[PDB]
């Protein structure tokens, strides 16, 4: 069982991007207000697999309970988008709070740029390199979390 | 300017006076030469090294180095530091 | 609780630098003033960490909770970040007293059970048993 | 940059500091202030190699990382008995006890 935890600003598409993997069918309007665990039974690179993808949602809460919840996230996808840039400014805060809950600098992780017309932020491919993490240039409209699943294995 | 702390076993150590005033028991005993009778040379030499360290690194702005204490002398220096209030 | 971080939510970028030979445990004093532990830094390591205006931090040896100094003082509260430049916190060893250093090394070599098996005067057994814990310093510090 | 030293003769050991650029001659003047014996009457050694007055502490081997406050460098000293100089004799410190069981 591999527990994954997608994370971002309200509007990035974590709620949607989960639907393509779990249900392979886009939901254009989804409620951005509720988080559930989508368990899956998918062969990955030839293995027994049962993901437990958390679709994070809600108002931020720095509490004991919520820290220990996301600390169980075996891996995170920090989702940002290109329509917005506020997104690309929250991306550091999320990354750093994942290091706090996980008590380490090195946590399986993946920056993800979504919605690829506005293009506020050019491919920061460079930023991801400093983060020491990959990039999937995802498009839920047209989706690789396997990109992230490598890191966790390496761990 | 200079004072002589003398170990139990006859060794004589001439350390600056300001350096030996780092010790409370020495600060009073000097109110010149002192004679410590339960402190062997190898403990007092070590004590005189601490005098040098505290005086040089006290009120420093950047990194200070660790004061090394070997495992063989640890017990004797503790008691001597207790006796000498430093 | 007078010693406590002020919840200001305004970001201040700081650089923790371990110019000590010990593994530093950055300790954050939270909104109610309770010491809250953060990821350790290995000797020689500098990391760019993200704090906020007014937060209080103290720095200790992760293993034995021995006390360390930050910018030559005991507590670190990030100053104003000027034009987005990092605020530097230089964590360093303090000049321990000869007695406290000897207690640090004897606790080092010997299990706590056998402190009483050591041929020392009883006062030293109480001293070796009185380890440093962060909370006692806070109260001491709080008074001043 | 200072070098921290222990000038040693018989059971006399002096803790003083000096600049790495200080000359060996100048070092003998500092001992003259304390032991009141002239530079012509002092012979300074590093280990058993004899030092020359015009060389500087640095050039003899005493350097900031070899002569630290908490671990100083030993400079040997021998005095002049009339026509000839005595042999360098530094008497050691006492040995320490057997490391207790509980500690090892
Ligand atoms: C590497 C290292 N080596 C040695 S030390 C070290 C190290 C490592 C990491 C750090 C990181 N820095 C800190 O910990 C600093 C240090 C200290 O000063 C306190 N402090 C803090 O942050 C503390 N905060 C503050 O006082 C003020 C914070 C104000 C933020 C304001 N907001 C406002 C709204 C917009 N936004 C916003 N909107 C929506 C969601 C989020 C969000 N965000 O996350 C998360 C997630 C879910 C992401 C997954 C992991 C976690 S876990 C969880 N509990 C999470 C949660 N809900 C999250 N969702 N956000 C934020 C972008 C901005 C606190 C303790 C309360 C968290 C520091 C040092
Ligand atoms: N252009 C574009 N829009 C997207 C994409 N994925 C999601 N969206 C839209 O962006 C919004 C994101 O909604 P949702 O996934 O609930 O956001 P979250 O709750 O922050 O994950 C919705 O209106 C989606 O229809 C994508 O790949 N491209
Ligand atoms: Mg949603």
């Amino acid at each position: 069982e591999y527990k994954l935890v997608v994370v971002g600003a309200v509007g990035v598409g974590k709620s949607a991007l989960t639907i393509q993997l779990i249900q392979n069918h886009f939901v254009d309007e989804y409620d951005p207000t509720i988080e559930d665990s989508y368990r899956k039974q998918v062969v990955i690179d030839g293995e027994t697999c049962l993901l437990d993808i958390l679709d994070t949602a809600g108002q931020e809460e720095y509490s004991a309970m919520r820290d220990q919840y996301m600390r169980t996230g075996e891996g995170f996808l920090c989702v940002f988008a290109i329509n917005n840039t506020k997104s690309f400014e929250d991306i550091h805060h999320y990354r750093e709070q994942i290091k706090r809950v996980k008590d380490s600098e090195d946590v399986p992780m993946v920056l993800v740029g979504n919605k690829s017309p506005s293009r506020t932020v050019d491919t920061a491919q460079d930023l991801a390199r400093s983060y020491g993490i990959p990039f999937i240039e995802t498009s839920a409209k047209t989706d690789a979390f396997y990109t992230l699943v490598r890191e966790i294995r390496k761990h | 300017m200079y004072v002589k702390l003398i170990s139990s076993d006859g060794h004589e150590f001439i350390v600056k006076r300001e350096h030996a005033l780092t010790s409370g028991t020495i600060k009073a005993m000097l109110s010149n030469e002192v004679n410590f009778r339960e402190i062997p040379s190898h403990v007092l030499s070590k004590v005189c090294m601490y005098f040098t360290y505290k005086v040089r690194y006290t009120n420093s702005s950047t990194e200070i180095p660790e004061f090394p204490i070997a495992p063989e002398i640890a017990l004797e220096l503790l008691m001597a530091a207790n006796f000498l209030d430093c | 609780p007078v010693l406590r971080s002020v919840n200001s939510r305004e970001p201040s970028q700081v650089i923790f630098c371990n110019r000590s030979p010990r593994v530093v445990l950055p300790v954050w004093l939270n909104f109610d003033g309770e010491p809250q532990p953060y990821p350790t830094l290995p000797p020689g390591t500098g990391r760019r960490i993200h704090s906020y205006r007014g937060h209080l931090w103290l720095f200790r040896d992760a293993g034995t909770h021995d006390g360390l100094l930050v910018n030559q003082t005991e507590l670190f509260v990030p100053s104003l970040n000027v034009d987005g430049q990092p605020i530097f916190a230089n964590i360093t060893l303090p000049v321990y007293t000869l007695k406290e250093r000897c207690l640090q090394v004897v606790r080092s070599l010997v299990k706590p059970e056998n402190y009483r098996r050591l041929d020392i005067v009883r006062s030293l057994y109480e001293d070796l048993e009185d380890h440093p814990n962060v909370q006692k310093d806070l109260e001491r510090l709080t008074q001043e | 940059m200072d070098v921290f030293l222990m000038i040693r003769r018989h059971k006399t050991t002096i803790f003083t500091d000096a600049k790495e650029s200080s000359t060996v001659f100048e070092l003998k003047r500092i001992v003259e202030g304390i032991l009141k014996r002239p530079p012509d009457e002092q012979r300074l050694y590093k280990d058993d190699q004899l030092l020359d007055d015009g060389k500087t502490l640095g050039e003899c081997g005493f350097t900031s990382q070899t002569a630290r406050p908490q671990a100083p460098a030993t400079v040997g000293l021998a005095f002049r008995a009339d026509d000839t100089f005595e042999a360098l004799c530094i008497e050691p410190f006492s040995s320490p006890p057997e490391l207790p069981d509980v500690m090892k």
